């Protein structure tokens, strides 16, 4: 049987996403690594086999030890399995007498992050509702406190991009990229945000986080962080919906107004005040699937954190749009 | 390194080798008496091969002392577990670990 399977058996009140404690060194060990993936700023993700089965392997460079840590942190504290979220296997800290080596282990997707998907290819109005959709699925799902034993805290993302978010091969998605996410635990009304010298990917930061004004000590604020860069990623769909041959090429939000990694001032310059957002073509509005999707990113990008529709909600108009239209 | 106390005699003489898989059950607590872990609770044996380090090192030195059939506490110091690093959300950092093990056979 597989992976998942035996994270299901072994399963017991008390154990986090992936495999317990001991089993996970036994599984990261037993790794067999076939290719490098790809080589992100934060380590090399390679390919690996167990028994067989195909695996994700991230392995992390020194100075992630702490988004290693995190991200590791929060799937073991929080259960989290749930199809829009990136399947979280074990954690393994290999250090050889000769230099240290952070593993993280889960589900394999051979299409990559939205971001290589986009790259790759245009997309049709139902494949644009199934990432959007599924997106928002999960980043509900993220966000939502639910109650009892097989229960979990709410908790923020903070560095949603289309780089983080994974394409299966039935055309969903899964969020991915746990290392800098906040928990809330409501019951201390206190919010779990840990150390690290890294911070959101600055063209998907929101209005509020690239002036400073962002509350930290309301959990809220951190969701409604997470909406706006939802839209922007909505926006880089959008985008690559093919109808009759009509589409854009592939751009990351604010490619026009913006250099290449921008720093935190020249996102704030475009952003807060002169206020701009990526553009929403005038076409986008004929076609009914565009139009409520370009509602949706109006809805995500108000300066006011507090007008922004909740990941809740976008699931809901989502999932009405997906049924008007098979 | 790691203290073995048993609780639980073997037969005294069998004692994993490189190479060979142990077969063992167990349940882990943090000092103060908070498990973290237990094969146990999921009725279902724990395996690994001596030697290949798939195991903490108190572990691995641990087992190779107790002969099949015995049960043991294995008291195991940071450096022999999982240092100052400790294992995210489930072993706090400079941790000494407490393990029920019980040899069940060799492989």
């Amino acid at each position: 049987t597989t992976l998942k399977d035996l994270i299901y058996d072994m399963t017991t009140s008390g154990s986090g996403s992936g495999l317990p404690l001991l089993v996970q060194r036994t599984i990261a060990r037993t790794i067999v690594l076939q290719e490098s993936i790809g080589k992100g700023r934060f380590g090399e993700v390679w390919r690996g086999k167990w028994r067989g089965e195909e695996v994700a392997v991230k392995i992390f460079s020194s100075r992630e030890e702490r988004s290693w840590f995190r991200e590791a942190e929060i799937y073991q504290t929080v259960m989290l399995r749930h199809e829009n979220i990136l399947g979280f296997i074990a954690a393994d800290n290999k250090d050889n007498g000769t230099w240290t080596q952070l593993w993280l282990v889960s589900d394999y997707h051979e299409h990559g992050s939205l971001f290589d998907y986009l790259n790759r290819y245009t997309v049709t109005v139902e494949g644009m509702i199934k990432l959007a959709l599924s997106t928002a699925s999960g980043l509900a799902h993220l966000h939502m406190e639910i109650v009892g034993t097989q229960g979990k805290p709410a908790i923020a993302h903070r560095d949603l991009k289309s780089k983080n978010i994974l394409v299966k091969k039935n055309g969903t998605c899964c969020i991915a990229d746990l290392g800098l996410a906040v928990r809330h635990d409501s019951a201390t009304d206190t919010i779990d945000i840990a150390p690290n010298h890294r911070v959101g990917t600055k063209r998907y930061m929101a209005p509020e986080v690239l002036d400073d004004s962002i509350n930290m000590k309301h959990f809220e604020s951190f969701k409604r962080a997470d909406i706006y860069a939802m839209g922007l990623v909505f926006w880089e769909i959008a985008r690559r919906c093919s109808i009759g041959g009509i589409h854009e090429d592939y751009q990351l939000p604010y490619y026009d107004l913006v250099p290449s990694d921008p720093s935190v001032e020249e996102m704030r310059k475009v952003v807060c005040e002169q206020k701009l957002r990526p553009n929403i073509p005038n076409r986008w509005q004929s076609c009914e699937a565009l139009r409520v999707m370009a509602k949706i990113m109006r809805e995500c990008w108000y300066a006011n954190g507090a007008a922004r529709l909740t990941a809740l909600r976008i699931k809901k108009t989502l999932s009405q749009l997906s049924q008007q239209e098979g | 390194g790691v203290q073995v106390e048993t609780i639980s005699p073997g037969d005294g003489r069998t004692f994993p080798k490189r190479g060979q898989t142990c077969v063992v059950h167990y349940t882990g607590m943090l000092e103060d008496g908070k498990k973290f872990d237990s094969s146990r609770d999921r009725n279902k044996p724990f395996k690994f091969m001596l030697g290949k380090q798939e195991v903490i090192r108190g572990w691995e030195e641990g087992v190779a002392q107790m002969s099949v059939g015995q049960r043991a506490k294995l008291t195991i110091s940071p450096d022999y577990a999982y240092g100052a690093t400790g294992h995210p959300g489930i072993i706090p950092p400079h941790a000494t670990l407490v393990f029920d093990v019980e040899l069940l056979k060799l492989e």
